[PDB]
């Protein structure tokens, strides 16, 4: 429903930090 | 420019997001502006006329 909405990554501070 | 005009330099700003800014600005969270931003487009240009 967002017009102009761009595709990116987004940073989690639980994924590095678990793996 | 939005309310930056009257406070210093201009900042160009898209009016979607000024919009979203005067709706954070009372308490109102940004994504119902950015979901339905047609029916509020409709009712200010409603209003308008
Ligand atoms: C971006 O600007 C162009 C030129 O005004 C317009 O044709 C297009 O619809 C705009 N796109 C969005 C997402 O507002
Ligand atoms: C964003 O990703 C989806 C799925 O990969 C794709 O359908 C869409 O065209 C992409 N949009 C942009 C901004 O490139």
């Amino acid at each position: 429903v967002v017009i102009g909405i761009v595709n990116n990554t987004v940073y989690d501070p639980l994924q590095p930090e678990l793996d | 420019s939005g309310w930056t005009f009257g406070a210093g330099p201009a900042l160009q700003i898209p009016f979607p997001m000024q919009m979203a800014y005067r709706f954070n600005g009372i308490g109102v969270t940004q994504n119902v502006l950015y979901e339905n931003q047609k029916l509020i487009a409709n009712q200010f240009n409603s209003a308008i006329g």
